[PDB]
């Protein structure tokens, strides 16, 4: 039954290179996600009406 | 994260008394039926019995009907095995598997060899 | 012996990755996304709908003029479509009948093609010859493809059905790098925009984010609760929705490795097939399984829209890269460009 | 420079005309054909028996019986979580299903019944119908006359079972066979009329392992299955 | 003024607007193009044009007093009714056809069949609308008129005779089809140790059997001379079984109740 044991210390070894990392705050992260979705809100068509004239679909 | 941590078992007399008790936590407990699949030492998986979403439907094996009983609290989180006149070729380890959809009736591959939501399992072992 | 030794290190280590994912929660964006007024209403109608299909259309895939698309079905025909114009330009057939996946190259001069047939089929749109002649075959894994992806003309990346992920060079047909790390049959991933990491979503219930060069897993994300369908990059690339059959649609943050925000209702009874975002990653749109698809705000948790107009099965969607048109496909063998 | 891109036009247009020519022309050929799916138990012996008559992932055959061309799929090298790539397998017309049926993991008729019970309760092939074939019965007429691995050890129900009046007569029938062969039938039967409403029904019938008329009768049953169909939506049944 | 005119009038006007209400469906969703559909709308279309032929005559033969334009619209009237009977001929011929070449049905050497059949019925009832406006009326010989003026009585008898033809081969073709449904229905409840067929069969076919049949009869035992109360009376099941008709095959249908559903 090696199969089973090699499944365990290949989770315990993932697990042990996936814990040694670092991580920020999540408050940083949804600022910079709400700051990317303000950036580049009037450069997105689907969201605001677009002109006919403009408009490649017609 | 989705786990199924279940107890008991040991080696017990034939014909005695198990209750085979089951935990849960993470994923939702009022949709999601669960059955019970067990493999015995020189055997693939194979199936006991199963529960509806609400309670009302229960089905069990050839081998099993008449003797072993299942039963799900959703509200405790807990469904457990029920073991009477327990026979000596039931011994297994003992899975509380779980159906992959919410609230459908078919359940698909609650026997395959490999699986995601699935127990860990328990051991019981029977014998003279 | 070793085994139960194992097993509780790994349970320890399991717990102190659920502490340290605790202690860096010191807020919610449920209480931060509120200040920026919503939406509204969004309501979209069909503009053009792409008719010649016969069975279930499975896949699409946009081109990066926004101007053409490939449409696979399952009746071993793929078709590239002239979305201005509604034109056909080309109708390759297939080798095999059942395909679940197609690519268009970011060059515009290949369409890749997989299926139950456990093979890419790599066509060549490009030279003087006639008709369309396939350039490659790639048959190196033991499982059903799922969706297949072009990292540019000359590599292609596979997501497989033995709970595998390949990469594939295109000249020599062979794997440069083979990534295994799931337990369950993997079906969506979705490339970065700087072409460099990718997250694969499987049957196991999470998500593993992956890089092209060294070949390792970076992040383990499990916060669903079934089998995750389809998955989709933010266009800034530090963040990813994956939408599963427990009928729940949940975004993922990269940095602080934690589900950010999840979307559900209590009607909402069937699962998610397809997931896109658009070019502001304001508006996240899932094709849903209760027969039309829907759309989400993915700041709070709000049900800014529908779109209804398929008399089968949402199977795969698709936003251009410039923004002005959403595509659909459906189990009806009807195509539709939404704008 | 408005003839370049007139002419641009023009081409598109011609090859637009082409293309829908070709996908008219091959419209037909698809829609001429009907698709089965072959699952699992002898299902080797039985598309030998096939081809007879007549690792990739999707082996190809194919019947031309009475002029009517049939595709029928048999998969392969695919792993056994067969939940997510069977919802390609709805527009098919038909799954035949072979169960080894004599086989009683320890037991291998309640995993085929439950494969039954999967395809029959899942959302996806409601509309599709299911063949069923009791395939290896020639070695369950052995084991019943041996009795040393009786089915009534792993059924509870056979010992209050009783024989149908609808009886198949062949010269030199044990009755203890027959008995136990339609009670196998009866136990596919109560999940098909569980929930089997119209859109779908079974067709449980009996081949050895040396069948040869399985041909006529996979026509036979695509036959009653596209008339049913078309009388549903006819509202006529 | 005479009642019956202006209630004819009103229900050609309710069939007008449920056959345009059909055909729109049929028409505006890109999805319904079977064989099965197009009978559908052949049916609608027909029933439609009858519909606006009830409307254009008895708003004419009010508005002006001609017997032109008269005999034209009663011409036009004959074709519609023809047309009507003639497409549901055509949809119990295409279920026969799908019931019993059942799986070869798709082909083209049974797809033709239907299309063709179409074109001869339409065709056929362009002659027979035309065939009083050519000359064969009754206006010289005013003697031997029929009971519907101006159309003669040879030409009304070959009418009620091909009716006679088409609900005769109709039967024939309903126990061809019946002869199986009592099969399936028999092998299903023999399955598990119904009268939805039998319920069907009667609001499909005793309607034509019971809307047109006395059309046909006193065109055949009657004479002009008759009181005209009696013939508004049994032409008025003919607009009623051109109401019920649409009811009988469109509306019931699961794609077609959709649609309506997504139209409103």
């Amino acid at each position: 039954n090696t199969a089973s044991i090699a499944q365990a210390r290949k989770l315990v070894e993932q697990l042990k290179m996936e814990a040694n990392i670092d991580r920020i705050k999540v408050s940083k992260a949804a600022a910079d996600l709400m700051a990317y979705c303000e950036a580049h809100a009037k450069e997105d068509p689907l969201l605001t009406p677009v002109p006919a004239s403009e408009n490649p679909f017609r | 994260q989705v786990q199924l941590q279940e107890s008991g078992g040991g080696l017990v007399q034939p014909g005695g008394s198990l209750r085979l008790s089951c935990a849960a936590s993470g994923f939702t407990f009022s949709n999601y039926k669960m059955n019970w699949v067990r493999q015995a030492p020189g055997k693939g998986l194979e199936w006991v019995s199963d529960i509806s979403q609400s309670g009302a439907s229960i089905s069990y094996t050839g081998s099993v009907k008449g003797r072993f009983t299942i039963s799900r609290d959703n509200a405790k989180n807990t469904l457990y095995l029920q073991m009477n006149s327990l026979k000596p070729e039931d011994t297994a380890v003992y899975y509380c598997a779980r159906c992959p959809a919410p609230f459908t009736r078919d359940c698909f591959d609650v026997t395959s060899t490999t699986y995601a939501y699935r127990g860990q399992g328990t051991q019981v072992t029977v014998s003279s | 012996s070793e085994l139960d030794q194992l097993r509780q290190e790994a349970e320890q280590l399991k717990n102190q990755i659920r502490d340290a994912r605790k202690a860096c929660a010191d807020a919610t964006l449920s209480q931060i996304t509120n200040n920026i007024d919503p939406v509204g209403r969004i309501q979209m109608r069909t503009r053009r709908t792409l008719r010649g299909h016969l069975a279930k259309i499975y896949a699409m895939h946009w081109g990066t003029d926004s101007r053409l698309l490939v449409s696979a079905s399952q009746d071993g025909k793929l078709i590239i479509w002239d979305s201005y114009t509604t034109n056909k330009v080309h109708a390759i057939p297939l080798r095999s009948s059942w395909v679940m996946t197609c690519a268009y190259a970011p060059s515009g001069n290949y369409v890749a093609c997989g299926g139950l047939d456990n093979i890419c089929s790599i066509y060549n749109l490009k030279t003087r010859e006639g008709n369309v002649r396939v350039s490659r075959e790639l048959a190196g894994h033991t499982g059903y493809l799922s969706c297949c992806r072009f990292l540019d003309d000359n590599q292609i990346v596979t997501s497989s059905g033995d709970t595998t992920c390949a990469l594939w060079d295109i000249e020599t047909g062979q794997q440069t790098t083979t990534f295994t790390g799931h337990t369950g049959d993997v079906m969506s991933l979705s490339l970065a925009p700087d072409t460099r990491l990718f997250v694969s979503g499987a049957c196991d219930a999470s998500a593993k984010l992956w890089d092209v060069r060294e070949g390792m897993c970076r992040q383990t994300f499990t916060g669903h609760e079934s089998d995750i369908n389809a998955i989709c990059f933010f266009p800034n690339g530090n963040a990813f929705a994956t939408g599963s059959d427990d009928a729940t649609c949940r975004l993922f943050d990269l940095r602080a490795d934690q589900e950010l925000m999840t979307y559900s209702h209590d009607n909402i009874i069937c699962g998610i097939t397809s997931v896109s975002f658009s070019k502001s990653g304001r508006l996240l749109l899932a094709g849903y399984d209760d027969f039309n698809c829907n759309v989400w705000d993915a700041l709070k948790a709000d049900r800014a829209g529908v779109l209804a107009g398929h008399d089968n099965r949402v199977s795969c969607l698709g936003v251009t890269d410039d923004g002005m048109a959403v595509a659909t496909g459906s189990w009806d063998s009807f195509l539709k460009i939404w704008n | 420079k408005t003839e370049d891109q007139r002419n641009e036009e023009k081409a598109q247009r011609e090859a637009n005309k082409k293309i829908e020519k070709q996908l008219q022309k091959d419209k037909q050929v698809y829609r001429a054909t009907h698709r089965l799916l072959l699952l699992g138990s002898g299902k080797n012996t039985i598309v030998k028996q096939m081809r007879i008559l007549h690792t990739s992932g999707i082996f190809e055959t194919k019947f031309q019986v009475d002029k009517v061309n049939f595709h029928m799929f048999d998969v392969g090298a695919q792993r056994d979580e067969r939940r997510k790539w069977i919802q390609c397998f709805n527009d098919v017309t038909a799954i035949i299903f072979v169960v080894a049926s004599s086989s009683y993991q320890t037991n291998r008729l309640q995993a085929a019944l439950k494969l039954f019970d999967s395809i029959w309760n899942n959302k996806w092939l409601r509309d599709t119908s299911v063949i069923l074939f009791l395939n290896k019965q020639d070695l369950l007429a052995e084991k019943v006359l041996a009795g040393k691995s009786k089915i009534e050890d792993y059924f509870p129900e056979f010992a209050r079972y009783t024989t149908p009046e609808d009886a198949t007569p062949e010269p030199g029938e044990d009755p203890r066979v027959t008995r136990a062969k339609y009670f196998i039938r009866d136990e596919f039967l109560r999940i098909s009329t569980a929930s089997g409403d119209g859109r779908h029904y079974c067709y449980p019938h009996f081949t050895c392992a040396v069948d040869t008329e399985n041909i006529r009768r996979v026509f036979n049953d695509c036959r009653d299955i596209i008339q049913r169909m078309h009388l549903r939506q006819y509202e006529l049944l | 003024v005479n009642p019956w005119d202006v209630l004819l009038c009103v229900s050609g006007t309710v069939i007008a607007g449920e056959n345009a209400l059909v055909v729109a469906l049929i028409a505006s969703t890109p999805a319904l193009r079977t064989p099965m559909f197009v009978l559908v709308g052949s049916l609608a279309t027909a029933d439609l044009l009858a519909g606006c032929g009830l409307i254009l005559h008895f708003v004419f033969q009010y508005l002006v007093p001609s017997e032109t334009v008269s005999l034209l619209t009663v011409g036009f009237l004959v074709a519609s009714f023809a047309a009507s009977v003639s497409s549901l001929l055509a949809i119990t011929v295409d279920r026969y056809l799908s019931l019993y070449n059942a799986l070869t049905y798709y082909s083209r050497r049974t797809l033709l069949g239907v299309h063709l059949l179409l074109a001869a019925t339409w065709t056929v009832s362009l002659g027979l609308g035309l065939l009083p406006v050519l000359g064969w009326n009754c206006l010289a010989e005013r003697a031997a008129c029929s009971v519907v003026r101006p159309l003669a009585r040879s030409h009304v008898a070959l009418l009620s005779a091909a009716f006679f033809m088409v609900f005769g081969i109709m039967l024939h073709l309903y126990v061809r089809i019946c002869q199986v449904v009592w099969r399936h229905a028999h092998q299903i409840a023999l399955q598990q140790h119904t009268r939805k067929g039998v319920g069907t069969l009667a609001v499909v076919l005793g309607t034509f059997g019971a809307s047109w049949l006395p059309f046909a009869i006193y065109c055949v035992v009657g004479s002009h001379e008759d009181p005209a109360v009696y013939t508004y009376a049994t032409l008025l099941p003919a607009t009623y079984n051109s109401m019920i008709n649409p009811i009988i095959y469109a509306f019931r249908n699961q794609e077609i109740q959709r649609a309506l559903w997504l139209l409103l």
